[PDB]
DNA sequence: TCTGACACGTGCCTGGAGACTAGGGAGTAATCCCCTTGGCGGTTAAAACGCGGGGGACAGCGCGTACGTGCGTTTAAGCGGTGCTAGAGCTGTCTACGACCAATTGAGCGGCCTCGGCACCGGGAT
DNA sequence: CCGGTGCCGAGGCCGCTCAATTGGTCGTAGACAGCTCTAGCACCGCTTAAACGCACGTACGCGCTGTCCCCCGCGTTTTAACCGCCAAGGGGATTACTCCCTAGTCTCCAGGCACGTGTCAGA
């Protein structure tokens, strides 16, 4: 009870393309921890990252400098180009 | 261009191979091998910006126009909401020399483009800001090697053309 | 609808907006901030279970295991310099041998 | 109160061959099985006491799966598949 | 033929995705261990897997980069010296 | 200007065990650094410490079992020893 | 009479709690834990000045010089485990040779 | 003892070399090889609770009394306000066996003191919970290599002196 | 204008480090070796350092930003902040 | 004339590599990421006081992979394996 | 014998310390099960031991070639001293954006069937 | 791998507490704006340590061989690893309430920061 994992989201995101594949619930909790692991990689960059700047605040510029920081060569640049987009296609709405 | 205010005036055309298509938000995956390329028209007139055009805008600083050759450009960076790494060009102070400095280009300089080449501008030989070296090569030759292999090596290639 | 249908995406913006607030990271968070995040780590889930699917394909086989998430991860460049310091569950080794032995 | 005198040597020497053979090793020397096992023990040494470390910072008294890959997490040896 | 079938063995486990360390010693092992830290303390039995798995994940990158100061070395056999030099050489 | 350093207070512990002994400024900022480092470490491990068992409060329990995590061998031994023994001196007056 | 002074310490209480509170490393912060946190760098930072002090006395000088931090530093066992990832400016390298040379 | 509650009947007694001395906080610096020892007497009576003594105290469950024997003690650990790892005795269920097993004593728990030696109590053979390897061999021998040598060998010194 | 300045550290100073380091004899095949190792670590750390400052909107990178890039690389220097 | 040259260069702080080639080099690789961008007169220094203790910190252990294969002159393929091993 | 940076009184101001409030998070007691541990049979899959051998490990050697070392020789590296100027770090407004307070509601976390792709066999060529 | 049961485990299906979403409202940290001054860049020059070569012996890298011995591999014994199964028990949860302890806000003041001139290292 009250376990929020990203199980039925992962689920979802790989049915969307390739929708004839199952997952082992093992692979599902070792993906649940990869975007753990992630999350908590990028958030605790973007606090160390507002703090060295006297700021009080993380927005869209700090996780994606804290993004650019991480992730290692055209995957950070992929990743931008999708997390930008996003937040285009979110905010002007 | 700089910012999101500046930015209104462009799209994101993501070509997955060397023909013209979209495909969605960058072919939904990163693909390796079928390297994409992002060539940003404009709605006024469709005026191409590709990796390897020479596009024309005034400097900061002068006011007298300057061409830029693009090297390689970035989509969605920190700083830029797009970054542009160009090749500067030599000024007279109409033959303009090909310089190998890279520098950026913002969208409140860029006026038009001129595809420079030898005998609406004309080239004479690759230079240095130091002012020798005269190598009598077009762009013609170095087009191909920046449109097909990635700027890491061809950095290297047009800096051994030179001296 | 809630805002990762008004954003085009699939994973949940605000239980990343409640993990940011109850984690201590910030006293103040922007809003372009979780729906960011969420879009960082919803592209490199899906990067992640392609990857796997190609290997599972390469396989003949559906249900995509661990060891086809190892061999997903360990055959691509960027993501093996990303997670360099990981450790897989049931996962093996990779493939590989030198010249130096046969 | 189990009296495990020098249960080290339960990772017995197929054991490592078995390993060294996933490592991509073609033969190994007689006098490295009793190496081997003194790495595993100098590694365990850290990273157990760290997971009990970590488990009775909490006031319990079960290391569970959290405990463990937390302490892999802190050591830059991230286990995935637990949490 | 000498020397052929742990070829066969190699291809065999690295095919594989099973656990080579036994459950029961490594148990024993970490038990023993802890004793030194916690009396009477009890492990989760996902957390003994877990720690199996990190161990195995570190020896055989540990044995990977031991055959390979082998092979630099213009050897096919390891020594002591290599794994020494491996732990100088990772801290 | 207004740049807090711990520059005093490394003199002054300086000057009460080697007090003919004088600090280069480079030194100085070293360990100005050091013990700024090893702040942010402890702070850090105690703040994932207690987002572990779903807390809001860093006490000296967290901080002690942060430090008992970071510093290796017997040092943390003394090190614990010597905090316990300032903090009940602290927390009896 | 100020906090450090009933602590008994040579470190700032206040400070540390000060940037505890603005560092977000909790939401709340109890009483002990700045006082804990002072008395454990006030004895970092005697241990590793005394151990600089030491070398400044086996090296007859009488400033600690980067050389003698670096060189108190890898000279202790448990001091170069916890800065085994620490680059020391001005300080150059441990002396050390090799059997087998 | 368990936390600050029962810590009040014991003070922090610290021995820099063999001699009995305080020299303030731990020697005020943390010193190699002179390995410092710490035995912490009550005020009532001052029994001494050294490296190497053996403690009279009932069980938790049992009620009978049992013998520990200390083989080490770690000033201010997190759970405990001072941890205490003794090794064990076998209760016959008046001559008492020894054991290697290492536990932890409480404060709430120890009595008396009793100097368990061969012919209050007699020791005949260091043995093991299964029942066997009965090693006619007092604690006067094993009491200079706890004290003397950190129990990190100590351990294997007796673990290697049964069986 | 900036082109192989990567020899401008030349083998006598790939010799002093080695004569730091240790060693006795060095090979004359290991320079262009070096030089490609200190590539890829200058490349990486500057990388880094050059995130940090673009992301604070500088236009200079301090030895603050490059001392946090280096600690976020697990090679935390001292001596600067 | 080799051991003291060891002797004299393990014993002294100066700085190995030199101050402006290190100037032009860390200019030359940033660059490509950021042209007409400053550095701080201390952060240079900084970069050469972390490299020139990852190369020494290189060398001391390629010298270990060098007398471990009972042989005094390194190889590119002892650093290759020293920086492969770890990094 | 020389001098050139490092350390004791110096006003302050602004951050630390005390005091007085509530509110809210941990800390005592309290169920109750949801995980362990443990000891039983069992049976068998690796583990242990012994020998054969043969192929790699070590050691000596001799041809030799790349490398430390010695001595010109450029030559670019280090210090200084300019000028200048790009931008780092301030103050000041305010403003736009987030925190916080109720209301709501779909949604996404748990039960519950309902099939369905992987296992490992006969045995067949891998 | 054909292919057959089968199986046990994921995939839809239902479904219901509950935190995501919306709406005002305040308040408060970042965005522009100036400034200023400061640390960094360029350049010329002046010495000047040192990189850059050529020889040159020479000493270790490296190929050959030769011995030898130690571990790969097979064959027999053996023994405990895995399974499983029941059973006991104990500690990990989750109320609960309360209480005390710490955030917030004044509140006073003091302490530790920036100069600074007297003083102490190096060649």
């Amino acid at each position: 009870v009250r376990k929020e994992t990203y199980s039925s989201y992962i689920y979802k995101v790989l049915k969307q393309t390739h929708p004839d594949t199952g997952i082992s619930q093992k692979s599902m909790s070792i993906l649940n921890s990869f975007v753990n692991d992630i999350f908590e990689r990028i958030a605790t960059e973007a606090s160390k990252l507002a703090a060295y700047n006297k700021k009080s605040t993380i927005s869209a510029r700090e996780i994606q400098t804290a993004v650019r920081l991480i992730l290692p060569g055209e995957l950070a640049k992929h990743a931008v180009s999708e997390g930008t987009r996003a937040v285009t296609k979110y905010s002007s709405s | 261009a700089k910012t999101l205010k500046d930015l209104q005036g462009w799209e994101i055309i993501t070509t997955d191979e060397q023909g013209n298509i979209i495909d969605g938000g960058q072919k939904r995956l990163r693909r390796r091998g079928a390297k994409t390329e992002h060539y940003l028209k404009r709605s006024s007139d469709g005026i191409k910006l590709g990796r390897g055009d020479s596009v024309v805008m005034h400097n900061e600083a002068a006011g007298t126009y300057s061409v830029y050759m693009i090297q390689e450009l970035r989509l969605n960076t920190l700083n830029n909401v797009v970054e542009l790494w160009a090749l500067t060009y030599l000024r007279w102070f109409n033959e303009l020399y090909l310089t190998a400095e890279l520098a950026e280009l913002q969208l409140f300089n860029f006026i038009r483009v001129a595809n420079v080449m030898d005998g609406d501008f004309t080239v004479r030989y690759i230079c240095e800001p130091t002012g020798e070296k005269f190598v009598d090569i077009n762009i013609e030759d170095v087009k191909a090697y920046i449109k097909k292999v990635e700027p890491r090596e061809a950095q290297e290639y047009l800096k051994d053309l030179t001296l | 609808q809630s805002r990762s249908a008004k954003a085009g995406l699939t994973f949940p913006v605000g239980r990343v907006h409640r993990l940011l607030r109850r984690g201590n990271y910030a006293q103040r968070i922007g809003s372009g901030a979780p729906v960011y995040l969420t879009a960082v780590l919803e592209y490199l889930a899906a990067e992640i279970l392609e990857l796997a699917g190609n290997a599972a394909r390469d396989n003949k086989k559906t249900r995509i295991i661990p060891r086809h998430l190892q061999l997903a991860i360990r055959n691509d460049d960027e993501l093996n310099k990303l997670l360099g310091n990981v450790t897989i569950a049931q996962g093996g080794v990779l493939p590989n041998i030198h010249q130096n032995l046969l | 109160r189990k009296i495990l005198r020098d249960n080290i040597q339960g990772i017995t020497k197929p054991a490592i061959r078995r390993l060294a053979r996933r490592g991509g090793v073609k033969r190994i020397s007689g006098l490295i099985y009793e190496e081997v096992r003194a790495v595993l023990k100098s590694f365990l040494e850290s990273v157990i006491r760290d997971s009990v470390t970590y488990t009775e910072h909490a006031k319990r008294k079960t290391v569970t799966s959290l405990d463990v890959v937390y302490a892999l997490k802190r050591q830059g040896r991230t286990l995935y598949g637990f949490g | 033929k000498p020397g052929t079938v742990a070829l066969r063995e190699i291809r065999r486990f690295q095919k594989s995705t099973e656990l080579l360390i036994r459950k029961l010693p490594f148990q024993r092992l970490v038990r023993e261990i802890a004793q030194d830290f916690k009396t009477d303390l009890r492990f989760q039995s996902s957390a003994i897997g877990a720690l199996q798995e990190s161990v195995e994940a570190y020896l055989v990158s540990l044995f990977e980069d031991t055959n390979l100061a082998a092979i630099h070395a213009k050897r096919v056999t390891i020594q002591k010296k290599d794994i020494k030099l491996a732990r100088r050489l990772r801290g």
